[PDB]
């Protein structure tokens, strides 16, 4: 995994690879690592895919329930503090490495929650295997008050470093722009790794594989 | 006492290598005034991440073996390709005694137009390429260097290949712990290798997200 | 490895308005074989089949649980559980034991009976769902099956085509795996009908 | 990590580096290690970011509840003794090296080192974190108590710099904060304008004479810098 | 592993065989310890582990089945049932403080029609069970060092249709193969068969 | 692996499977496991394939050198004893090779199990590898000393087959050899899945 | 400090009746990064007719490569000019891997080439030195992904369908391209390019082929 | 430990008995491996370890004694001698790179007067030897799991003066006690006695 | 252990603490860590006393043989390159952190740090041993190269003091030695007259307010010093 956030003038842009691994295998080429927390808050997840998914959902839920009680848009600080207190209680056994982006009334908010419960509210962040390679492209090119276009094209660039220069990150760049008003989740904003050599259709005609017994059941 | 991180990148008719002027005894930044890039004979430079001790012995043994072979027998000096093959075997031989040269060397050099740039590992793992890095350079700078070679696929100019190092060096400085903002750059061209006077890089620290009030935990 | 102990492999595969899920038949302890007539598929309802792979104890325990939970659903909700739900219910059950897990990798095939859209899920042992368009696998032959399925599998395939590549996949992998084989039981689900096939393979 | 409080007459100055490393890679470049407990009572945080943050928030909460119900300000003592209890209870689980500094109207400028063990030592000035170890000598020499607010800030910056220039773990921005009768003055010295760094110090300009050409004379000259020479 | 249980299932009987060997470290105490407990009229379980967990598990089952026959007014539960109860108990145990019952069962019985209305399996039922709770219906199974000698010898000879008489000849070869080939002196074997009529103790074979 | 040899009146059968599995994944399904040393000597490889293929090939050099020097073929006694003295010198060098040197010489047919630890045992019947335990099962049933060459190979082939059927590490192709006064001959080379449909036709 | 470092990558060989195709990927990956995308060291020419693909630690593949060349180069002098056959080098590889079995070369080799008839042949090794002649074979990261595919498409073991005619030099290459493409897509440590060497009687003919960049 | 050797020494013979059991892990290969090697006309050694060190030690002795009979023009060395040579070889081995020969010997012989001039021990000699080189002259000794059962059974019955015939009856009880009481199936025993006349192979007892 | 060479214009000053501890007990109170190799080339010795003494004698012997046969003085370089080779050959067996300083007429005042690994780094000034870590910051601040022989000595003493006052391992006498054109001047500053110590420094006179009486007021006064009060 490599996931990325940057703060631009209007809001936040999150980014993720898509390659979900089991060991040294690609289980899924297109898996979505940018989860919905709230209408104004997205939450990318690296680390143990189970833990990232479960923590994220538990909080997105808690927030949605709290968003009725109040009658108010969920604040990013609230979501952050719920991921913190939850991840801290499990001493980092819950190995979820989250980038929590969003935009409340206060303005653009972008944090990392490291698995132990550490929080770094910053202008641009990375997490996961490819983080270091991404954070290079981000440190080089990032400047304050970017446009939505600059900020996506940067994030995409920063993922693309992790994608190529790390194994566990791969395939395509998902990018998510959270602005004050809305949340645009562009899946395959960038497909660098297209198809090299078209699929050589091996033709196995019906009745090839020998069948001892058969049972049909109609509905 | 350990060396930081080297980066090197081929341009049109030469190689740039760059390295922090710092040895670091564990965490502690012991010496900030160390010239880590050494010249090997008339054509080549070398430089090592890792045990400055085991590099000081390897770079001595090699620089002897060159200036011997040249002075003793009336031969042409060794080409960078050869010098580097000698360095590679010298290192492999030392991992095969369980007495390793515990240092990743980058190695640059230019005979004619023949432009040579290689890394080697503690264990003998050797690789030519158009951009090398060792230490953190490999995780940080290489991504940026490879991007600057993909984008100028005909080859970089010496001004372009200097700005892309300066960009990586700035980022090494931000992100590698055991670094300082005082680098030298070796430049292999036709005439031979020139090591620059130490230079710092411009660093941007005054983002509005790095202010006190935003980063506050409470 | 505790997962590789009891052996087994499962694989599901999505075509057009059909999926083929296919297990092996072996049950072992390490290298020694107990039975060669142990298919790893269970049928929740008409429109869901799930294989379980890993420690057989837990295949059998976690199966009896899924059966208790999908029956309690069928009474309370007054309707057959849908792929989506069933797969997400299984992740919840696996993750309930994040610490002290069930050594099981549920492969789930499913097909919406109305729409005809296929849903696959290959949950890891702590409920990490992976929900690809194409196919999924798990168990000891998993490396080998990804190799097979990737080459053979094309998008919009018809039940018969699909089965013949799902079967060739499961077999040609279980040749190269110690801990799977003794044929395979495929199961070809369509909106229309559910065709259960017992495939002949090696005795190895 | 480099942190330090010092007391001047009226109040205190905390000062910190801004680097949190996972050993050798710098995860964050601009961490606020100075963490507000109350208006005037800041703690510095050395060791596991997680554990100090969780303790800073847990204490900042009790001081909030306390401050409400007593209907008055909090004594810095109170902040330090709460922080000692929580650092002490968990002393085995956590890795937390705290400095509670602050101002209350009763005692004025108070500084408490709460290191690992959950000791709690009221002092004139405390040093915490990896990059403390460098300062101890630097304080013993150049520190001179009875400084003005201005000098104590300019000093602490100079100090935090001397530390983060030698320590790998420490580096980046030098956040200070002055807590006295007046409204808290935070300032964030960026590295590019730091009071001291080895790179810009004229001591270390002239390079070590390691490389050294092939010569016919034991006379050390300088390094070999051209292949032509 | 020391003490070999064998069992196999034919048209109209299950045969079960279990080492007599009672061992304290490397010392034969006796060759006359019956390890095949009888859970019912028509159900027995060749348990082979250390005596403590073997007894405390075959007693716990034997009681909680008798307790069911009380509460269910003399109704004799199916084999599928007790097998799945045994395994559910063995499985529950590998995730308790106690730890696994360290016992390898060959559960065997003969489901007879329990009333007029019974439509279920009539005939013999053999189940192999690991200590973990790996239940599996089988034609023939074994536990203990000898297992893998017998398991292959049965693959060869065992057909599904042999008499009560050809089962004595076969079970003798299975027992005699553990005698020839395992160092651990499994020198006397308690053989019990389940038929329609109940459990009978085969004294002919040992 | 499964690998069995046994002695009878007619001579010595050596049967093997043909699989070399690293625990879970199967490298090769065509490993020739009967090493053919002389033309009167069959080494069988089981355990570390590397150590056998090397040492049983060394043995082969020493057996040939003896044929040159002493103008007459080595005994199987001495052939096994050479291997046993090589494995003994290397007992605490972490070798792994359960081998069987079968052969016919002046003093009748002779079969010798030779271990990694320098062990050397005159066997009338023997089986090595993960599936041995299974082979011995079948093999101790049908084995007499007065088998015909037909029934001996039938028995061995079944014995290996029933190990292939149960053991996961044993499988592939059931090769059988015979060792007679005229040397050795490769009897069969049957795939073990075709064998199942011979021995259980239904 | 470990003296062994798995430098990853995948090699495959397929032997037809006239030729051998020999493939080895060009990804040389160190510890969590990658050093090069154009590492040709995987495959090495020993003679015109005989090649040695080699996986695992690069440094050891490169030592062995030389060590093997300087026993081939010796054989050339002692047996007056004559080059060693594939079958000879193959046994020499096994012999030389074993002399170092008490500090092994961490290198899973394949000696590939033509026998005296012209029939193409490949041999595989383990670190210690275990020769097994095979017809189609694959060591490395993508052993498990490629070797079942080839097993299906060559042997056609589980197919009622009549076995395909023979399989030409161009079909066997087209099969390997398809296989590696499906191994780059599904294995992480395989990618970048693959160097194919098509050894025939006529001489070697190498054509590098592009994979997924990640 | 698996394979029991027993020996005892009376007025005018030593009796030796050694397990036939040849084992590969937990698998009985056979019950017919003679472990009592004959070093001379009048000397034999019940060696019981793993086959490798057992053979390479009893061969090394048997050769280096034959080599001495050559260089000493047919002179048959005393038992005291070979015993002390065997132990000096066993002891030398625990301080070499090789490590200890892992073999527990019951060396037995019958010193006859070798010429007119011999004044030395006439009669039978038994020596217990550990793998370490602990030599010790004894009336009766044992090695293996069975040892301590026999050792106590001999304490009870063994007198110094019993016949060749009461030695068969006793050696049967010593062998039958290892059969009854040790799990490891030491089911056949090679029994050889040394007399004035030489080594005779007692077939009666097993 | 605290050791440090510094070069002034003409020559060098080595300086050392005098304490060799077996951890927490002080085995010797007055060790000479400055070990003559030649007339004008002393080495300082940090780490295992055994290993540095054995190396100092082994080198002092080769320099003696060398000095005889070349019929001239030894270059300091020669002493450091000999000491590097011996520290490097055995770098695994030993625990030796050496500083060879000296004067030869060719180069003048040369200083070589040979730390653990067997690096060898010609410098303006070298710090060695446990108590080094304290000085690094103290040098970066107060060191100012181009000192007179007199100041460099008075400085090195001040340094070795600041180090040994904070380090436990270090302590006792501050041996220096000046090696230049003139005859070697050793001097041994006894602790009772050291330039700096925490005990006599007015910073640390006023005690930390830890004990503190039972009071009716959060107002911190002083420690409780009488039971009557």
């Amino acid at each position: 995994t490599t996931i990325v956030g940057v703060v631009y003038r209007d809001g936040v842009v999150l980014g993720a690879d898509t390659r979900a691994t089991e060991g040294s295998i690609v289980a899924d080429k297109r898996c979505r690592k940018i989860h919905y927390m709230a209408p104004n808050i997205m939450c990318c997840g690296a680390g143990t895919s189970a833990d990232t998914e479960a923590v994220t959902n538990m909080v997105s839920s808690h927030l949605a329930l709290h968003r009725l009680e109040t009658g108010k848009q969920s604040r990013v600080l609230e979501a952050l503090t719920l991921l913190k207190r939850h991840l801290y209680r499990y001493q980092g056994h819950v190995s979820a490495a989250l980038v929590l982006g969003g935009v409340d009334v206060e303005g653009p908010f972008l944090a990392t929650i490291a698995p132990h419960g550490s929080t770094d509210r910053l202008p641009f962040v990375t997490m996961g295997s490819g983080s270091i390679a991404a954070m290079a492209q981000l440190e080089a090119a990032y400047k304050d008050n970017m446009t939505c276009e600059e900020a996506k094209e940067l994030v995409a660039s920063a993922i693309r470093k992790g994608i190529f220069n790390d194994p566990y990150s791969g395939t395509q760049v998902d990018v998510c722009v959270i602005t004050k008003d809305k949340t645009e989740l562009t899946i395959g904003y960038d497909k660098p790794n297209e198809r090299m050599y078209p699929r050589q259709e091996v033709l196995l005609p019906p009745g090839t594989t020998p069948v001892l017994k058969e049972e049909i059941r109609q509905l | 006492a350990s060396g930081g991180s080297v980066i090197a990148i081929k341009y049109k008719g030469g190689v740039l290598m760059a390295a922090d002027t710092l040895l670091s005894y564990g965490s502690l930044a012991k010496w900030p005034n160390i010239p880590r890039i050494r010249l090997l004979g008339s054509h080549s430079a070398v430089c090592a991440t890792g045990s400055y001790a085991d590099f000081q012995m390897m770079a001595k043994q090699v620089e002897d073996n060159i200036e011997r072979q040249k002075m003793y027998h009336n031969v042409d000096e060794l080409s960078p390709s050869e010098v580097f093959s000698y360095l590679h075997r010298s290192i492999y031989q030392k991992r095969c005694d369980f007495d390793p040269c515990l240092c990743q060397m980058v190695f640059i050099g230019v005979r004619d137009g023949e432009t040579f740039l290689a890394g080697v590992d503690d264990v003998g793992t050797r690789w030519e390429d158009d951009c090398i890095a060792t230490g953190y350079g490999a995780y940080i700078a290489l991504p940026l260097l490879r991007q600057a070679l993909e984008k100028n696929p005909d080859g970089l100019s010496r001004g372009e290949a200097m700005r892309i190092l300066t960009d990586c060096l700035r980022v090494l400085f931000y992100r590698e712990c055991r670094a300082i903002n005082k680098f030298q750059v070796a430049d292999a061209a036709s005439d031979g290798v020139r090591i620059s006077e130490p230079f710092d890089v411009e660093t941007h620290w005054e983002y509005e997200g790095y202010c006190f009030e935003k980063t506050a935990i409470i | 490895s505790i997962m590789a102990y009891s052996g087994g492999s499962v694989m599901a595969m999505a075509g057009k308005e059909c999926f083929v899920i296919i297990s092996d038949n072996r049950l072992g302890e390490q290298l020694k074989t107990i039975s060669t007539e142990v298919p790893k598929l269970h049928v929740v309802n008409d429109s869901i089949v799930y294989g379980l792979t890993g420690l057989r104890t837990d295949q059998q325990t976690f199966a009896n649980k899924v059966q208790f939970r999908t029956e309690m659903y069928k009474l309370r909700e007054e309707r057959d559980i849908t792929g989506k739900a069933f797969a997400a219910m299984i992740t919840s059950m696996l993750y309930e034991a994040r610490f002290g897990p069930w050594f099981v990798e549920p492969v789930i095939g499913s097909i919406d009976k109305s729409t005809g859209e296929v849903y696959l899920c290959a949950t890891d042992l702590i409920g990490a769902p992976c929900e690809p368009e194409d196919y999924v696998c798990a168990g000891t032959a998993a490396e080998s099956l990804h190799g097979m399925c990737e080459a053979l599998w094309r998008p919009g395939m018809s039940p018969e085509e699909l089965f013949e590549i799902a079967a060739q996949a499961m077999l040609s992998a279980c040749d190269r795996d110690s801990l799977s084989g003794y044929g395979a039981v495929a199961m070809i689900v369509t909106k229309d009908k559910v065709t259960t096939r017992l495939i002949k393979g090696r005795k190895d | 990590t480099t942190i330090l409080a010092v007391s001047y007459n009226g109040g205190v100055v905390l000062a910190a580096d801004s680097r949190t490393s996972s050993g050798t890679y710098v995860v964050n470049r601009a961490s606020n290690k100075l963490t507000k407990l109350t208006k005037k009572i800041y703690c510095c945080r050395s060791g596991s970011a997680a554990d100090t943050q969780a303790l800073a928030e847990r204490v900042s909460n009790y001081l909030g509840s306390y401050q409400t119900d007593i209907g008055a300000g909090v004594n810095v003592a109170t902040a330090a003794n709460l922080f000692q209890k929580m650092c002490y209870m968990n002393r085995w689980n956590i890795s937390a090296g705290i400095i509670v500094a602050g101002y209350d109207p009763i005692n004025g400028g108070s500084v408490y080192s709460i290191p690992s063990g959950g000791s709690c030592v009221k002092l004139d000035y405390a040093l915490g974190g990896s990059g403390s170890i460098f300062l101890y000598s630097f304080f013993d020499a150049n520190y001179k108590p009875g400084m003005s607010k201005s000098e104590c800030v300019a000093f602490c910056q100079r100090a935090v710099a001397h530390a983060y220039s030698r320590d790998g773990s420490s580096g980046g921005l030098i956040r200070t904060i002055t807590l006295d009768a007046d409204e808290p003055e935070d300032q964030t010295i960026p590295w590019n304008r730091s009071p001291y760094c080895m790179e810009k110090d004229p001591k270390y300009v002239t390079q070590a004479t390691q490389n050294q050409p092939f010569s016919s004379s034991a006379k050390i000259t300088g390094n070999r810098m051209s292949s032509t020479g | 592993m020391a003490e070999t249980a064998i069992a196999f299932r034919c048209k109209d009987y299950v045969m079960v065989a279990a080492a007599g060997l009672n061992a304290f470290y490397y010392i034969k105490i006796t060759d006359a310890e019956d390890k095949i407990t009888q859970l019912d009229t028509h159900q027995l379980v060749a348990c082979t582990g250390e005596n403590g967990p073997r007894v405390n598990f075959t007693e716990y089952i034997k009681c909680n089945l008798a307790l069911n026959r009380m509460r269910q007014h003399g109704r004799h539960s199916s084999c599928e049932s007790t097998a799945n109860f045994m395994r559910n108990c063995l499985a529950s145990a590998i995730r308790s403080r106690e730890g696994a019952y360290q016992v390898n069962c060959l559960f065997a019985g003969y489901d007879t029609p329990v009333s007029e209305d019974d439509d279920g399996v009539v005939g013999p039922q053999l189940f192999y069970m690991d200590y973990l709770g790996t239940l599996q219906a089988v034609p023939y199974g074994c536990h203990g060092y000898g297992a893998c000698f017998v398991t292959a010898l049965l693959d060869r000879l065992w057909r599904p249709d042999l008499s009560q008489q050809e089962g004595l000849e076969l079970m003798q070869k299975c027992c005699d193969e553990v005698k020839r080939r395992v160092i651990i002196s499994n020198s006397y074997f308690f053989v019990k068969a389940v038929t329609k009529n109940g459990v009978e103790v085969i004294t002919a074979v040992h | 692996t499964t690998t069995l040899a046994f002695r009878f009146n007619g001579g010595i059968i050596v049967a093997v499977d043909s699989r070399a599995s690293t625990g879970q994944y199967i490298a090769s399904q065509t490993v020739m496991k009967v090493l053919e040393i002389n033309d009167y000597l069959l080494g069988t490889l089981a355990g570390g394939a590397a150590d056998c293929q090397y040492w049983e090939r060394v043995l082969g050099m020493e057996c040939r050198l003896w044929e040159l020097r002493n103008g007459s073929r080595i005994t199987v006694a001495a052939a096994s004893k050479i291997l046993a003295n090589i494995t003994y010198a290397y007992r605490n060098h972490g070798l792994s090779m359960g081998t069987m040197v079968a052969g016919w010489d002046q003093f009748g047919p002779s079969l010798y199990y030779v271990d990694d630890k320098g062990s050397r045992v005159k066997q009338d019947l023997f089986s090595v590898g993960s599936g041995s335990i299974y082979a011995y099962g079948v093999l101790d049933t049908g084995y007499r000393k007065d088998l015909s060459v037909e029934d001996a190979c039938d028995l061995a082939r079944r014995s290996i087959f029933h190990a292939t059927y149960r053991d996961g590490a044993s499988g592939g192709i059931v090769t059988v050899y015979h060792v007679h006064e005229k040397g050795w001959t490769k009897i069969s080379r049957d795939d073990q899945t075709k064998l199942y449909h011979r021995y259980f036709p239904s | 400090w470990s003296p062994y470092q798995d430098n990853g990558g995948t090699t495959a060989a397929i032997a037809g009746k006239d030729f051998v195709i020999l493939a080895g990927d060009t990804r040389l990956n160190g510890d969590f990064c990658l050093h090069s995308r154009h590492d040709q060291s995987k495959i090495f020419q020993l003679t015109p007719y005989t090649y040695m693909a080699s996986n695992g630690m690069q440094a050891d593949r490169l030592q062995l490569q030389q060590m093997l060349k300087y026993r081939v180069k010796w054989y050339k002098y002692n047996n007056g000019g004559k080059v060693p056959s594939t079958k000879a080098i193959a046994q020499l590889m096994s012999t030389m891997l074993y002399h170092r079995r008490f500090f092994p070369y961490y290198t899973f080799n394949m000696v590939v080439g033509l026998d005296e008839e012209g029939h193409g042949v490949c041999y595989s090794y383990d670190a210690v030195g275990s020769t097994e002649p095979f017809l189609y074979g694959t060591r490395g990261s993508a052993a498990s992904f490629v070797e079942p595919l080839l097993d299906c498409l060559i042997n056609r073991q589980h197919m009622t369908s009549q076995a395909p005619p023979e399989m030409t030099k161009e079909e066997t290459l087209a099969m390997l391209k398809n296989a590696f493409t499906g191994a780059a897509e599904r294995d992480i440590y395989t990618g970048d390019s693959v160097s194919f060497f098509i050894i025939t009687k006529d001489g070697v003919q190498q054509e590098s082929f592009e994979l997924r960049k990640d």
